[PDB]
């Protein structure tokens, strides 16, 4: 097999999470919100999150989260790529 | 023979230690 | 010195203060029992810890108490 | 005598209960040695 | 401040010598620390930290230079077999002209003491060759220790010392531990195996000078991208292999053969190499699952607050449990404790089963210290891991904030937990007991036959599920129709089913009723040290005797003799009663291996098999026989190389026993002893020019216990250490 | 009317504190005496670790139990 | 199982064999017609009996040649646990239960300690044959078998 | 009641339809947990409905079994059949993307839904011959449905049960077995020994 299945594993996962599963993760990350001790966590800690980097001009999807579908695809993907030639062999 | 690094841990390094930690210990700011 | 503290759960019995061996608590008027008085430790300095009060307080929980604290000559009980 | 009977049933009751008990397993042994299991099912 | 100990005012004011005492065993109790913060807490804490990887670092490295510039290994390396691993030389003026004579011995040209740690199985294993090799690795960690105590200095600054919220964003440093610390770490390991240790049992030195230019595989990293990694497992080692050589030499990096290498009786390399590998993977997924600053991951606290059962079963389940431990560190070192304890614990046990380092299963001695030296230490950590569960029920235990939370019904049913453990601790106890004792008068009455041996089929069944041919039973992986067996079928299983079922490692050892009786005298350890440490955490902050036991912390002498006598009745006080048990455990645990051992290396497994039934067994057949060339050490006839042995073996009793002195006399008699020398002393003419600038007084209740305490286990340790070291060493 | 519980009623303790916690005893009196922080005395079958079988609580600590 | 019963053990055979001939060879300085060689010649039959019984009731025996125990739930070894088990959970049910029964008769009464001290044995023989049907503690369980306030 | 005689529990007032006050654990005191779980009983009951014709009528003709048919995925290639054809999309990694795929999506959407998962009746393009138009008539459904669905369940059940021990398995065929001699060929045989 070629390289072409890690393409369609990454596009279909990448396909699933911008118009399948999209509105419902949301949903679920905004009652997880964010981590807090006593309340927040910025306040001390120097580190907050990036709000520009996080903002894209898509109608919804942002970056990070083309980071973690694509991850997503190319782990599915490798492990079918392993999977193949391993030529495991069960009674 | 470096082996006569022994004595200086044996014996002088304890014996400055003690009289060391003996007088910060009795010392009366 | 060590820390002795009293609680309104006294009932003015005085027998912590006939137990203490070195003078610490005296009885002073009050009006919350029958007794009409409750113990204080006005001489905390003089303490030296052998709890005999606590072994003489009849309240379900002790009305009198004893903190062990920092060590003093007094509250070692050193002659020398 | 009434008051004798009250000596007894002391911890006397437990050596007179202990002393029946260790005999009573005396016997039983003397009659069933060496008994590593229960053979009458 | 005034003087020391100046982090605690109250304490100075101190006119004894109970000031000096108290003020080195409270130097990092830092929360009783005059005018402490949370700041000042987590920045010493932090501090602290970085001083323990220095010292760490700066340990191993003179392990390094010490092999390297007074042991042999290059000679070792080549007759693994038979030559003796070098600890370090022996330079004492106190030697005898014998003793000096006697300890010389590794083909070294003085007196040396000979190594029981595993170092060098371990180096020659990981693909450490020569001397200059362990220079340049004891150079590097001098390095470590240094930026160690560099980083540690750094942020003791104002300018770089870390808030107090820096260190309670939790999930931050999970996603970074598990990701980079646990995983990356792991990555890298597999990297070094592949290139220097893989390639150095197969007879190619491939070290930084040439690294570069050599590939680590034929094929070179074209298949893993390709996505055909099983190339890598194509070609491995041959069964006829020989370690440092090409004979036999295979090429694959990755396999899963399973079982041992032959000559080497320890893990492959190659098994080794992808184990890591397909370890570090869980662990760079599993670091990306709490939330940080990109959008995305879990909130700890909302989880914990989501996990309520409805029928309130638990009652408000993890709820508010987030900053329960977030804000004690009392609880996460104990939850760390625990953990640690645990997989110490787990490493004695594989370790010594599942060899993974060259010739180390040879070396009977080191395999016997390695085993008892872990055990002792899981031991002492799991104490530790409750007792700091205790501290924080005292001084970070919030009940309004843990309202009716799983935390919270622990207390609420204390009762019922610590009489369930009395209960287990007492059922354990009397038949244990019992039928030692029951089987050591059939042995008196010279009727063996008439002994209660109850096989431990149990076990046995689960040897025979892992493959065991013994006892037969037809169980998974012991049975040819299991689907279990066909799965796995060749694959690990040839080499898994081959190592199970040689007679010679320490795979699944043959089990008897002797077996079966130990285990419960470790059954009755493990509970009844439970049952001492979890009745001292829940009764930490109050009981029927003592109801406000909190507002007197952790650690206090007592409460005097009202109430009908108080002493013992601390938290503190109570660990130190768990820690008699808990040496008494492992003293159990590792009587059981060591023995198990000795007879097994000795051929004779059934010395053991018909010996450790009953009691009178296990002292004259295993520590009356095995302390003959112990005591032998020195002679009115001569002194042995055991000599050194033999006098720490009466060291270890002598201090064990020096203990009871502090355990079983108290302190008011030695008071009144003291207060009459102190009369003494002024009044002897020449020496009342002389005067003590502390007062003498007695050492205080606590203190004590603490004394005692540590003489115990020092005696426990040294003498033990002496006999395990000295009759496998003796025989070997 | 009368301070407080009957004399011959029983009462369940609330101290937490006290020996008999959430145990039962039976009252014997009650000061009827304003400002008196603790009346109502109550006795116990059993002793406590005092050897003393009676105790005075406040009027919150205390529930008639039948 | 990976026994073999003791009929057809060697070693079985060899530790019955062993012990016989230490109690005959003391058989040798008494003589006949004694007391000892009466006595002695009565271990033997004990001996001989003991070993007769545990190959007749089908205990494994280890390469030691000594029997061992099943404790696993096997059919063929409830005699060796099992069987006497129920039998003792029997009795001490019994000897639980009626030291209940004379406690919560003596619980209401005038000074409960001295009864505790000094036992009623008319009413503790009232009560002990109880433990007879005491599995029928089982219906208290139904409804009175533990306290409410705790 | 349906158990005879015992009360029903306070919840259950039996106007739910298939409610028969059956609920020894009162896993349903909860209702939100009770809601979820009369969507899942009907969800369950579905598929079962669906289920037991997909094994049965197979096997009155070429199934052999629902598990021979299973058969073909464990070894390389397969490629299997559905009516002596191979394929199309015969291998098993084409089928099981094809159902994670195909499948997920269709339950996900599922899990987008308010007023009670449409009341777990959705009736959209669902109910086209539009039994649900009369509610008096529709309820009477339900209650088929759920009777019918409780059926299907239980003898999937069975299925799997008498599956296994029988490996040789025949859910048809072993009521043949059983016809043959049902005195001497019943599960009781199964109950006990050789
Ligand atoms: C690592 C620590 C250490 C070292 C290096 C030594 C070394 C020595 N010990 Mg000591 N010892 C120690 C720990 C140590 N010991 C401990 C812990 C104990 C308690 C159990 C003892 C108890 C002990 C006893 C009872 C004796 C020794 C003796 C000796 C000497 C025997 C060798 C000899 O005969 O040569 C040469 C013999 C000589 C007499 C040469 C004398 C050395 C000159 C005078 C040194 C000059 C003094 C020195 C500079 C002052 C110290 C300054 C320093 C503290 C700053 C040797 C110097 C023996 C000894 O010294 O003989 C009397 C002896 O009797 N040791
Ligand atoms: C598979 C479905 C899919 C995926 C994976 C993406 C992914 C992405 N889109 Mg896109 N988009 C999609 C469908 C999709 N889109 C559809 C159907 C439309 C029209 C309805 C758009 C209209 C759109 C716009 C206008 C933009 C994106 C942008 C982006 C990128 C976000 C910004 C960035 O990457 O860098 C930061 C990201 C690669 C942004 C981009 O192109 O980045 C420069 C951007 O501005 N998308
Ligand atoms: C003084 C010495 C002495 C002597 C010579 C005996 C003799 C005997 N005892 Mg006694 N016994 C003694 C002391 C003695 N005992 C003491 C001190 C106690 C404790 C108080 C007992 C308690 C005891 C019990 C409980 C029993 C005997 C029984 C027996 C008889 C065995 C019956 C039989 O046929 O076996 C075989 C019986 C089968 C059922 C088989 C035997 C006559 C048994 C008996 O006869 O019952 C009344 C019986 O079970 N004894
Ligand atoms: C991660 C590891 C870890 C850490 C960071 C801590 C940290 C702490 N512990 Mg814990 N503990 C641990 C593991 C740990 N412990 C384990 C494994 C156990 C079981 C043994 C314990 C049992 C324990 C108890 C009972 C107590 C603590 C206490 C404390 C606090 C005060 C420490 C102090 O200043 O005293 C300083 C310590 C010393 C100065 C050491 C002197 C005594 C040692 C034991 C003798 C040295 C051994 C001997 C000399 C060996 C040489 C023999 C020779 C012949 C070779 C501090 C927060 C105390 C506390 O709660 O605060 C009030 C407390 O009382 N710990
Ligand atoms: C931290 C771990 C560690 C430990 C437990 C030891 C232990 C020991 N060393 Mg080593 N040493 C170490 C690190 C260590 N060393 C390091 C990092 C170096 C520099 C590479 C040395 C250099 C060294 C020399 C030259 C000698 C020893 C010797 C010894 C032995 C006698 C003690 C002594 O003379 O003082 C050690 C002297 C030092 C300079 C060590 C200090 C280095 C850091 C700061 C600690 C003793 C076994 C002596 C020996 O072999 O006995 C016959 C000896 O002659 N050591
Ligand atoms: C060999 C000495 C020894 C023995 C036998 C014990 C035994 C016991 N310990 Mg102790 N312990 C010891 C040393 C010992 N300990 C030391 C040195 C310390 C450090 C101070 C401790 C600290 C300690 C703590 C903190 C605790 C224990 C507990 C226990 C009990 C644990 C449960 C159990 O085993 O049930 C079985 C009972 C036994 C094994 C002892 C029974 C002895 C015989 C067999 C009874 C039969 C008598 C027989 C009829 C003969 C009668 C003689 C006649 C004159 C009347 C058990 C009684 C725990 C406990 O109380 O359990 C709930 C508890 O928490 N121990
Ligand atoms: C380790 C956990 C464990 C537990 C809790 C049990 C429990 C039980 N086993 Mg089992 N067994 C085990 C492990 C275990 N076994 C292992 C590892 C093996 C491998 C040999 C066996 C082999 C085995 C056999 C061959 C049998 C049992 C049987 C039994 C039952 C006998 C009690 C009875 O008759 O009813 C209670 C009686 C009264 C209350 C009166 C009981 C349920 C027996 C059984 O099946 O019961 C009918 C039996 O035939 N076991
Ligand atoms: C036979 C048992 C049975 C019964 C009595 C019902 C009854 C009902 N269903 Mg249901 N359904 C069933 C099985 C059943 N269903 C199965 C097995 C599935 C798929 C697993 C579904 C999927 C389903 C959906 C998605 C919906 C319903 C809905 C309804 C309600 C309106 C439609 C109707 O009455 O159907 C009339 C009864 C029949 C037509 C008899 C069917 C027999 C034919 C011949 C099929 C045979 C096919 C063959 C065996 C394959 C009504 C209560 C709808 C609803 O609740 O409205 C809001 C709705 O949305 N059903
Ligand atoms: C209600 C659906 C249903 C139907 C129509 C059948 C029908 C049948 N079963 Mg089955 N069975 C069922 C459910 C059902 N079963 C369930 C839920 C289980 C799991 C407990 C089983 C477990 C089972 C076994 C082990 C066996 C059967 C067997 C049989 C056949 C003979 C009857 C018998 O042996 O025992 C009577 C049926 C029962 C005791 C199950 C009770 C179910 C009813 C509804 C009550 C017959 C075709 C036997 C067979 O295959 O022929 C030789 C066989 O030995 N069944
Ligand atoms: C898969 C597998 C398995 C598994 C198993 C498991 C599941 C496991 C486990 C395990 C476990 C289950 C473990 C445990 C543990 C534990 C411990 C060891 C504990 C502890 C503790 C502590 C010490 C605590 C403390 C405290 C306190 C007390 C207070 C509060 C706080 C704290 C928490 C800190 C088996 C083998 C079957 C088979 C093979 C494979
Ligand atoms: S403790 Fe002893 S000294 Fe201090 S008050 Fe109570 S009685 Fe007096
Ligand atoms: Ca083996």
């Amino acid at each position: 097999n070629p390289s072409l299945v890690i393409s369609l594993s990454t596009g279909l996962s990448l396909f699933l999470g911008r118009f399948v599963f999209f509105n419902f993760q949301r949903e679920n990350v905004a009652k997880q919100g964010l981590p807090e001790q006593n309340g927040v966590t910025h306040f001390e800690a120097g580190d907050s999150r990036a709000k520009e980097y996080a903002g894209v001009s898509k109608s919804a999807a942002a970056l990070v989260d083309v980071l973690a579908w694509g991850s997503i695809g190319h782990i599915v993907a490798y492990y079918i790529l392993a999977t193949s030639s391993n030529g495991y062999d069960p009674k | 023979l470096p082996s006569l690094f022994v004595p200086l841990v044996g014996l002088l390094f304890p014996a400055v230690a003690m009289a060391s930690l003996f007088l910060h210990v009795e010392k009366r700011l | 010195s060590h820390s002795v503290k009293i609680y309104d759960t006294c009932i003015g019995c005085t027998q912590c203060v006939r137990a203490c061996p070195t003078d610490v608590l005296e009885m002073i008027p009050w009006g919350g029992c029958k007794a009409k008085q409750i113990a204080s430790a006005p001489r905390t300095e003089d303490c030296v810890g052998c709890k005999r009060c606590e072994s003489a307080c009849p309240t379900d929980f002790l009305s009198v108490r004893v903190y062990l604290w920092h060590e003093t000559t007094r509250s070692m009980g050193l002659a020398y | 005598r009434d008051l004798k009977t009250y000596l007894s049933v002391a911890p006397v009751a437990s050596t007179l209960w202990f002393a029946a008990l260790a005999g009573l397993l005396i016997e039983i042994n003397r009659l069933f040695p060496d008994a590593l299991t229960f053979p009458f099912f | 401040a005034l003087r020391l100990p100046r982090f605690s005012q109250g304490i100075a004011q101190d006119p004894t010598t109970r000031r000096i005492w108290f003020g080195i065993a409270t130097a990092h109790d830092f929360e009783s620390h005059d005018d402490i913060t949370e700041g000042r807490l987590y920045q010493n804490i932090f501090a602290s930290h970085f001083g323990q990887l220095a010292i760490i670092f700066l340990w191993t490295s003179g392990n390094l230079f010490h092999v390297a510039w007074q042991g042999n290994f290059e000679a070792w390396v080549q007759d693994p077999f038979h030559v003796r691993p070098i600890a370090h030389a022996i330079w004492d003026p106190h030697f005898g002209q014998p003793a000096v004579e006697a300890f010389t011995r590794g083909g070294a040209l003085g007196p040396v003491n000979i190594a029981y740690s595993g170092v060098y199985q371990w180096w020659y294993t990981i693909g450490l060759r020569t001397n200059e090799d362990l220079y340049t690795g004891a150079i590097f960690l001098l390095f470590l220790s240094f930026i160690s105590l560099l980083a540690g200095w750094l942020h003791l600054q104002p300018k770089w010392k870390p808030s107090v919220s820096w260190f309670k964003n939790a999930e931050s440093r999970l996603n970074h531990h598990l990701s980079g610390l646990f995983g990356v770490s792991s990555l890298a390991w597999a990297g070094h195996l592949v290139h220097v240790a893989i390639p150095g049992s197969r007879g190619e030195y491939v070290r930084w000078n040439n690294f570069l230019d050599v590939l680590p595989y034929p094929q070179g990293l074209g298949p893993l991208l390709t996505g055909q990694w099983n190339l890598y497992a194509q070609n491995p080692s041959s069964s006829n292999h020989l370690f440092g050589t090409t004979q036999g030499a295979g090429t694959a990096i990755l396999t899963i053969l399973g079982g041992f290498h032959p000559q080497t009786q320890s893990l492959w390399l190659t098994d080794m190499a992808h184990h890591h590998l397909a370890i570090a993977f869980l662990f760079l997924i599993g670091g990306l699952m709490y939330r940080t600053n990109f959008g995305i991951g879990h909130s700890i606290k909302y989880i914990l607050e989501a996990h309520i059962p409805p029928g309130g079963r638990l009652g408000r389940g993890h709820k508010g449990l987030y900053d329960t431990i977030n804000n004690s560190i009392h609880f996460q070192l104990g939850l760390a404790l625990a953990s640690l304890g645990v997989i110490t614990s787990l490493v004695a046990q594989h370790m010594y089963s599942l060899p993974a380092y060259a010739f180390i299963a040879q070396d009977f001695t080191t395999q016997a210290a390695l085993y008892t030296h872990h055990q002792y230490i899981a031991g002492f950590i799991m104490t530790g891991a409750f007792a700091h569960g205790p501290i924080f029920f005292i001084r970070d235990y919030n009940p309004e904030q843990n309202a009716d939370n799983v935390l919270a019904r622990m207390l609420e049913h204390k009762e019922a937990i610590i009489s369930h453990l009395s209960w287990a601790s007492l059922f354990l106890g009397f038949h244990t007991l019992g039928l030692y004792v029951h089987n050591d008068v059939m042995l008196a009455f010279g009727t063996p036959e008439k002994q209660i041996l109850i096989e431990p089929i149990f076990a046995q069944w689960i040897q025979s599920a892992h493959g065991k041919t013994s006892y037969g039973f037809d169980v998974l992986l012991s049975s040819t129709n299991g689907p279990a067996l066909n799965a796995g079928r060749n694959i690990w299983l040839p080499g898994w089913l081959n190592a199970i079922n040689e007679n010679s490692n320490s795979l699944f050892l043959t089990i008897g009723p002797g077996d079966f009786l130990v285990h419960h005298a470790i059954a009755l350890g493990l509970h009844t040290t439970t049952l001492i440490l979890v009745k001292g955490a829940l009764d930490a902050r109050g009981s029927k005797l003592m109801p406000d036991k909190k507002d007197f912390g952790y650690s206090f002498p007592c409460d005097g003799p009202g109430r009908g006598g108080t002493c013992d009745i601390s938290a503190w006080d109570d660990f130190y009663l768990a820690v008699f048990w808990m040496l008494n455990t492992i003293g159990w645990v590792t009587f059981y291996w060591h023995w198990k051992h000795i007879t097994l290396w000795r051929g004779n497994v059934s010395q053991f098999n018909e010996s450790s039934t009953y009691l009178m067994g296990w002292l004259r057949d295993y520590l009356w026989l095995n302390s003959s060339q112990l005591i032998n050490g020195y002679t009115p006839l001569v002194c042995n190389s055991l000599s050194v042995w033999a006098w720490m073996f009466l060291f270890g009793h002598l201090v064990w026993a020096t203990g009871f002195m502090f355990l079983i006399s108290w302190r008011g008699y030695w008071q009144e002893l003291i207060e009459t020398l102190a009369w003494a002393h002024e009044r002897t003419p020449l020496a009342n020019l002389i005067r003590w600038r502390d007062k003498p007084v007695a050492l205080s209740i606590v203190q004590a216990r603490l004394v005692g305490l540590v003489h115990f286990s020092v005696g426990y340790i040294f003498t033990y250490a002496a006999f395990l070291i000295a009759s496998t060493s003796g025989k070997f | 009317p009368p301070i407080g519980p009957k004399r011959g009623a029983k009462v369940k303790i609330l101290r937490q504190e006290s020996y008999w916690y959430k145990g039962t005893g039976s009252v014997v009196t009650v000061d009827q005496d304003p400002n008196t922080r603790y009346p109502v005395v109550v006795r116990f079958n059993k002793v406590n670790y005092a050897n003393v079988s009676t105790n005075n609580y406040a009027l919150d600590e205390v529930e008639e139990v039948k | 199982s990976g026994l073999t019963p003791c009929k057809e053990s060697k070693q079985f055979a060899k530790r019955e064999k062993q012990s016989i001939k230490k109690l005959e060879s003391s058989l040798k300085i008494y003589a006949a017609d004694s007391a000892p060689a009466l006595a002695i010649n009565a271990t033997i039959e004990k001996t001989k009996r003991r070993f007769d019984n545990y190959a007749k009731q089908g205990l494994l025996c280890g390469a030691d040649g000594l029997p061992h125990l099943i404790v696993s739930g096997d059919q063929r070894h409830w005699g060796e646990f099992i069987t006497p088990g129920i039998l003792f959970l029997y009795i001490a049910g019994w000897i639980g239960w009626v030291g209940r029964s004379y406690l919560i008769a003596i619980r209401d009464e005038k000074k409960p300690t001295q009864k505790e001290i000094i036992i009623d044995v008319p009413l503790a023989s009232r009560l002990v044959f109880r433990g007879f049907s005491w599995p029928i503690a089982a219906y208290r369980e139904l409804l009175n078998g533990e306290l409410v306030a705790k | 009641d349906w158990m005879p005689g015992q009360p029903r529990p306070s919840y259950l007032d039996g106007s739910a339809p298939g409610d028969f006050g059956f609920d020894p654990l009162r896993l349903g005191e909860v209702p939100e947990n009770l809601e979820r779980f009369k969507e899942s009983e009907l969800i369950h009951c579905r598929w079962a409905m669906l289920a037991v014709p997909g094994i049965l009528v197979p096997e009155a003709l070429g199934l052999g079994n629902w598990v021979k048919a299973q058969e073909w995925a464990a070894l390389p290639g397969g490629q299997a059949t559905y009516l002596g054809n191979p394929v199309p999309w015969g291998t098993l990694p084409t089928i099981l993307v094809i159902e994670f795929l195909s499948i997920a999506f269709v339950e996900h959407q599922r899990s987008m839904e308010k007023d009670p998962e449409k009341k777990k009746y959705p009736g959209g393009a669902f109910d086209p011959l539009g039994y649900s138009k009369d509610p008096k008539k529709f309820h009477e459904y339900k209650i088929k449905e759920v009777k019918n669905g409780r059926l299907a369940l239980l003898a999937f059940v069975g299925i799997c049960v008498q599956q296994s021990a029988y490996p040789g398995t025949g859910p048809l065929e072993n009521l043949a077995t059983h016809l043959a001699d049902p005195w001497h060929n019943n599960i009781g045989i199964n109950v006990l020994i050789p």
